[PDB]
């Protein structure tokens, strides 16, 4: 009569590495590394993402004519820019602190767009119907930003304008505007009369003065002139005031921002789908409980920690010795 | 093996054993078969489970992490930003692969130790009543039936 | 006759965690995590901290009328701001590179305050007695910053002023000044005559020119105008020259800085007490030899490393099996 | 345990032994009592003291570390700075908790090893002059007085 | 007859540390910490490094008179500045975004210097031969930067100049220029006639206007005036246009940049030698396969990981007990 | 030693053995000498060689890493840049020294484990045909010549 002591063995082909030996076949093990995604841009918390498509943040917030599709959107899980998000400022110029604004939008989950300075009632003494350019076409016709209003002289007169808005929203109000710099003094005159015009903008915190910089610059989109864009976050109950004797590309629509959660902007060329996920990457959604992933360092939601590993498998069982 | 048992003085495993990691064979006159030791197997299962969960507890989940854009005049902070992302990535990748390697080594030793302790346990129970044939088997002197073999498994036996 | 071999065991209730098992009772162990502090702001290097109280750095360096309790302090081991440090720039405006100055103060152990431009003898041709505002009141009456001097025209005249100072102290000298911006051109004349005034400041390294930006900005503290504050560290031997035809809020007192040891500004409401310590945090002082602490990420002096751990205990003895 | 001694074939500890971690009991005809083995206890103490000191050596002290301020147009660098402070915080919290975890496992196995070694030492000393009762005790054949028991403790005894 | 089982032992003196015990002599061990370097600056990928010597990045690119040694160099493996690289901007002023420019150069392995605006043919209506200063002397006589051209009025007339250059090199073109600021308006007129001069620079992306800032500043290198330096990277196919009614220090030589590899600028006083290396530090080159080095944190090429450790040795053999 | 062999019941090494880490002495009537066990020594070399290789793999090389300059109004990003440089530098130094320390412990334990197993292997091979003298030596009863000693080494012997 005999009694032996032994250990388990099976037909597992799972292998793991150890300090003293690589490629050791074991009976049981768990893979800790997730490497699969669905290749789609899904919604998080039931909210669809914002597909900027052919447009980028600048174009979206300014109301570039080519971004009309976005006009009715005001809630999103995350903002998506593609490789072809080239539609921004159709009229050449510098967008001041543009990166900082993008940064600010990363914690904005939704907003309420409102016509801060109505076009048909805010400017009785200035022309409101000639601010178009072939640089910002729409349907082949010269047009302009939907959220800004390019004001020019009225009957050879550009009186000093003064306009104010009191933040009545109970939240932050992103206000955008622009300052146009004509290429020549004659253009300056045909547009605003005042050879020496200026634009002034202020609030309890914001305070800046703008001076037209006349000069012919290498043409971009047919324009030798330039238009610079500015923004600021008007705090609740605070007041923003605009003063100008010319060159003001006045605010038309503004945004009451809603901070909401760690959200953000991603650059992806992956398509959107009627799909839900708790974890989103620029390559597609991850549905996993594993602690690690090597899909992409950029994630949104609750995701496994990004790691550059190709394999992370833990032995749970023992050295498999079928000894067949 | 660090304890000479697994792949040691007990050359191979039993595909035949199928209800645990560590068990017995037994070739009693009444018949043959396999019976896994619960005490050992469950204790091991509790520890490895706890080991895996510990590893996972330590590793932090990743929430929303998105890049920042920089203008053509902010290359220094842009490079700084990248040095920070690349730095932590290299560190965590290192932490994750190293911890898994080290524990995998521990884990295999843990099993080796468990087998060894089981052998020595069954050995100190039998004593003179059986001789060590090697390969982890004990040949009885007094013949041991199924009723008897079971006493050895559940550590009762007793008979100096 | 029998002889046995065994191991120690006591009544210790100490427990530690291991990879394989949690909450294991052991005979002896050592706590490595420090979680106690005296809830007080003590002195470091045998020197008391500078308590700004109702004031913030700005109020202190500019000399906001409400920060007179600090006028006598000139040496400190660290700076303390409270939840109520709102007394800063009483006259609304922008403090340029404010965060940088704060960073610069990090290693300042003390300074030698001196009247760089003596009020009663530096400006023979300008009014030095009307630079007050209801925005910076003292004892109910209109006043101003103690360290700056708001110059205005004298008898309808504001001559081009030119004032220079040679850093003779053998160390850095922090110089602060302001540039005023009236809300209207009539105030600009009432104040400084010259319609097109300017301010120029220069040293070997510093060079900047300021122009008045007239405009009526939303009123803050009653002011529709604005006042910007500037600073620069004058190197040993260098010279600083101020030129102006108006709008200059001239330096009155400046500070010769002495560098001490890595220190800084902390925000705390804890009370300062006659007490000493090698390690200070916003919550209280730490007296420990332990390698870690979970008291506060912010520390001053020599401290255990901050960690987010709840428990850190190493087993020194063995598994405690009293087998009672 | 990894070596089967502590909480193993020597089921428990002696609240009685009070001059070391590892020791002897002995129930000689003259009497009974407990005597801790110095050789082992001290060596183990030196090792553990060295381990504790080493852990503390690697962990760097923390000097002055305060916060930085940023204006409303420096949200990107502010976030960069926070990503940096949080990153290192998580890394060190990780290292600290993990080092303690792993060493605690090592320590208990160290003690387990020591007891085991002590037993095999006292065992190879007796050989035929006593029998292994299990539970770590040895019963002498030739009877052993206090003067003889001590010879076992201080590894002298000798008598194949 | 007897058979014994033992283990190797030798005369090795090697020692290593362990968690439980320090200084443990073993039979075999490997060193993982490189601590040797040849104390010399070697070449990488067979290309010599750029020794700026007495000059720094500014003096080199601008073409400081004391950096003529660098004029012929157009290719390098890395840039080296010494403790005496003090030759930069001989004429006092501010080098705008200087650190950024240096950062840009770190990814430049070579360039092709070309006379963007030929001196004898680009400015027919302006004086191109009086732009020298005693602050930028060469061979005792006052001189100027080899790459810029200080233009001044020609026979009491500084007509509005306008000059354009179309980047046509197929790569980024680094363009540098300056704006001069006279100490007095009398100088402003002797140099450029126009009292209200201006300089305008524009491309598809760049757009900036400069205004003279006249004022006597503390003299530096004998100059009470200031000269500010600017640069921009003209993209392939883009056009850069200069407009000026005075004060412009015009581009003469520009650089078509070739991005290469991770390279950089280092500060070292180590000598340059006919030598090669895959790994270079400011103290000398390293020739090693070890994973770590404690020579220097700064490295160029393929180097072992920097570490502050004093000793890193793994025991491969066993505790050595010769028991002699 | 964690396993009690090296610096344990086998007090010292043999400067004599020079063809391996683990060997036999043998003092047969025909003569004396030393012979290293290949099975053991080579397994140990492969393992330790993999250990060193694994350690080196994990440690990432370091390419071009050059400093940055900051003007006098960028003390915050400069310090941020330094806090990142010292931060990663401290972390990797800790990782380097700590991995080495722990692996050194494990390495010696490995050898100790190997010696012990070799002993126990030669031991279960002889059984009754010799006695345990201690110090790791076995004294044959039936006398063992060179042709016999070699049978023990290559694990053939066999003779209960
Ligand atoms: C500079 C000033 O005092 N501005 C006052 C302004 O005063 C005008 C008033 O005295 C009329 C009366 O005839 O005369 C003006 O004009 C002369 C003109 O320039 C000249 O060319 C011509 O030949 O003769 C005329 C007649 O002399 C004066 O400019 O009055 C308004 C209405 O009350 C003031 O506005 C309100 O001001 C409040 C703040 O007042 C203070 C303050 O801080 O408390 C008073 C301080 O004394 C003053 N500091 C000085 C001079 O150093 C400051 C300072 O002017 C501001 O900070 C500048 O921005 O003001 C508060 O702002 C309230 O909300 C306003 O409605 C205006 O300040
Ligand atoms: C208003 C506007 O931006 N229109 C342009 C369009 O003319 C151009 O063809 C396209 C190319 O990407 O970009 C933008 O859509
Ligand atoms: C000059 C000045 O700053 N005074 C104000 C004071 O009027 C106000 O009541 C207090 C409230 O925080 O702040 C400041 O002390
Ligand atoms: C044009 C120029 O730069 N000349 C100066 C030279 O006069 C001075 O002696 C030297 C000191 O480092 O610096 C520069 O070379």
């Amino acid at each position: 009569d005999t009694l032996c002591i032994g250990y388990h063995a099976n037909n597992s082909t799972d292998t793991v590495d150890t300090v003293l030996e690589k490629n050791v076949t074991v009976t049981h093990s768990v893979n800790l590394l997730e490497d699969s995604h669905n290749g789609k841009l899904c919604r998080l918390g039931g909210i669809a993402p914002l597909q900027l498509g052919k447009c980028n943040i600048a174009g979206w917030l300014l109301g570039n004519p080519e971004c009309d599709l976005l006009l009715t959107v005001s809630s999103w899980s995350y903002i998506v820019e593609t490789s072809n998000s080239d539609n921004g400022t159709c009229y050449p110029g510098d967008f001041i602190d543009y990166e900082e604004l993008r940064e600010q939008l990363s914690s904005v989950s939704s907003f309420e767009k409102f016509e801060i300075f109505p076009k048909t009632s805010s400017w009785p003494n200035h022309e409101t119907t000639r601010g178009v350019t072939a640089a910002c076409p729409y349907a082949g016709a010269s047009s302009f930003y939907r959220n800004l209003l390019w004001l020019v002289k009225k009957g050879n007169s550009y009186p000093k304008l003064s306009k104010s808005y009191v933040n009545n929203k109970g939240k932050e109000v992103l206000v955008l505007w622009g300052v146009h710099h004509p290429p020549t003094s004659t253009d300056q005159q045909s547009l605003y009369q005042n050879a020496d015009a200026y634009v002034s903008v202020g609030s309890s915190k914001y305070d800046r003065r703008f001076t037209p910089e006349i000069a012919a610059r290498p043409k971009v989109r047919g324009q030798a002139g330039r238009m610079n864009y500015y923004w600021t976050l008007l705090e609740p109950g605070d007041t923003i005031t605009f003063e100008a004797t010319g060159n003001l590309v006045a605010p038309r629509y503004a945004f009451a921002l809603n901070r909401g959660s760690g959200s953000g902007i991603i650059t992806s060329d992956a398509p959107v789908h009627d799909c839900d996920t708790k974890c989103q990457t620029p390559h597609g959604a991850i549905n996993s409980s594993l602690p690690f992933q090597n899909i992409h360092p950029v994630t949104i939601g609750e995701c496994p920690k990004y790691v550059k590993s190709t394999k992370l498998r833990m032995a749970t069982g023992l050295r498999n010795i079928p000894a067949r | 093996g660090l304890f000479g048992a697994i792949a040691g003085f007990i050359e191979g495993g039993w595909t035949g054993l199928i209800d645990g990691w560590y068990g017995y064979h037994h070739q009693n006159e009444q018949g043959s078969g396999y019976a896994a030791d619960q005490k050992s197997t469950q204790n091991a299962i509790d520890g490895i489970t706890n080991k895996v969960n510990s590893v996972i507890e330590k590793m932090n989940t990743q929430f929303t992490a998105v890049g920042k854009e920089f203008n053509n005049l902010e290359r220094r902070i842009k490079n700084l930003n990248k040095k920070v992302d690349d730095g932590f990535l290299d560190v965590w990748t290192y932490n994750a692969e190293l911890l898994v390697l080290l524990e995998n080594e521990r884990t295999l030793d843990f099993h080796d130790s468990n087998v060894k302790n089981l052998y020595e346990k069954a050995r100190s129970q039998l004593r003179n009543n059986a001789k060590e044939i090697g390969n982890g088997c004990f040949e009885f002197y007094h013949k041991c039936d199924d009723a008897c073999m079971e006493s050895v498994r559940n550590g009762t036996y007793d008979y100096p």
